[PDB]
């Protein structure tokens, strides 16, 4: 789950 | 802190402004019959929207001062619910169809979701909704999905939402009594926007089983997250 | 007429309508096995749902709808109305399900059965916000006349209105009692929204329950009345 | 219908 994060970013 | 410092009128700016723009899908137009066509045609149209989602989300008052955890916690919750509320609202001046986009005007085992999606455009419809409330009701879709000094952050921005929608209420005339139904109306929708996003996603893990329409890495990390 | 009632008269006859606490057929006898703690779960159901007939029956407004509407609205309903009911009777039970008095359970217990945890644990925080809340036994009883009405009105026009002029006299009523307790009215208009955004998170648990209730089926976990087969099957899984 | 007689008994 760490394209979210990514784009949270 | 500066979130809960925003008069009514300024909230409302604020979210007006922050508003995605309206995607086109790869409708081709006829002149292909449908097949899951159409389920490719929605999912890269999500996909696309997503990326504008997570930019909007930032610009909700309050919410880029939730942790990164917090924040991606509550978007991989409401994404659909989202999703799905945006559609409603372009559909409302569309009756019996569903706008996903300019181009892609469906009417009406995805019969019973399309069906309870018109249901909450004619819902929003019957009852006028303005632009002004519609955006209220996206960022409590985002603040409250679905189930703690940051807990109380999330609640103190929410009761701002709140005296929002009823001062746009009591702008437009509303009696007190009348403010007071037409929120319990607007938030009861909520509930019903949550039945439909938990039913669609039944449909998407289905989707992945079947391994016939291309899901994007996001959409499968989206997905995954409602599954553990 | 459900429309000329007082909101002090609604009061009344919803807490007057209030359904009996059942017991479980729980087994002491026995330790559980994820069979016997589901079997309990809708066995335990299965008996509360003639009684939630008898409820839904004295809801002002429930019985001038036609037997299909009534049907309706109880199949979209009844486990939101059973977990309201469960989340109430367990807010003085910190960390605790009261299922029923015989079956109070913490969330060890609940994770005998395989894909329950989850569920259990939002409705201890369900609990547990109802608890912080200081929520009252009159607005307990109009929240769940609300979900009763409210869950399945979009996927049935006079009808539907009628439906709406009532949810809108529970609205009045919760506000009455809200100004009553001595709430100003920018905390009325919150509380009323907190209150109504937890029946967001009660549909989520529905939702989750009932896509549990069906894999509990299919694997022939438990056998299920015929009353909660075709519960089961209005939520078309 | 099981509920439809429930709800008439
Ligand atoms: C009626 C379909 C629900 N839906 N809507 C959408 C959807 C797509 C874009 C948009 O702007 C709004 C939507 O509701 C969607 C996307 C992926 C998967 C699904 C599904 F749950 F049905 F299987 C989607
Ligand atoms: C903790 C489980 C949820 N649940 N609760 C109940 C439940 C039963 C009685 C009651 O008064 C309240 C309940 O939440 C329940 C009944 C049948 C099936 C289920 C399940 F969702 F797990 F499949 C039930």
């Amino acid at each position: 789950h760490k394209i979210l994060h990514r784009l949270l970013q | 802190s500066l979130a809960l410092s925003l008069t009514a009128d300024q909230m409302v700016s604020a979210l007006l402004d922050a508003e995605p723009p309206i995607l086109y899908s790869e409708y081709d137009p006829t002149r292909p019959f449908s097949e899951a066509s159409m389920m490719g045609l929605l999912t890269n149209l999500a996909d696309r929207e997503l990326v504008h989602m997570i930019n909007w989300a930032k610009r909700v008052p309050g919410f880029v001062d939730l942790t990164l955890h917090d924040q991606v916690h509550l978007l991989e919750c409401a994404w659909l619910e989202i999703l799905m509320i945006g559609l409603v609202w372009r559909s409302m001046e569309h009756p019996g169809k569903l706008l996903f986009a300019p181009n892609l005007l469906l009417d009406r085992g995805m019969v019973e979701i399309f069906d309870m999606l018109l249901a909450t455009s004619s819902r929003f419809r019957m009852m006028n909704l303005q632009g002004e409330e519609f955006v209220c009701l996206k960022s409590i879709i985002l603040l409250n999905s679905g189930v703690l000094e940051e807990k109380d952050h999330i609640h103190r921005v929410l009761d701002k939402i709140t005296d929002t929608l009823i001062h746009l209420m009591a702008k437009a005339g509303l009696t007190l009594q009348q403010q007071h139904q037409r929120l319990a109306q607007l938030l009861l929708i909520l509930s019903h926007i949550r039945h439909m996003s938990n039913k669609g996603m039944e449909h998407l893990y289905s989707m992945k089983c079947k391994n016939v329409v291309p899901l994007s890495d996001l959409l499968l990390e989206m997905l995954d997250a409602h599954r553990l």
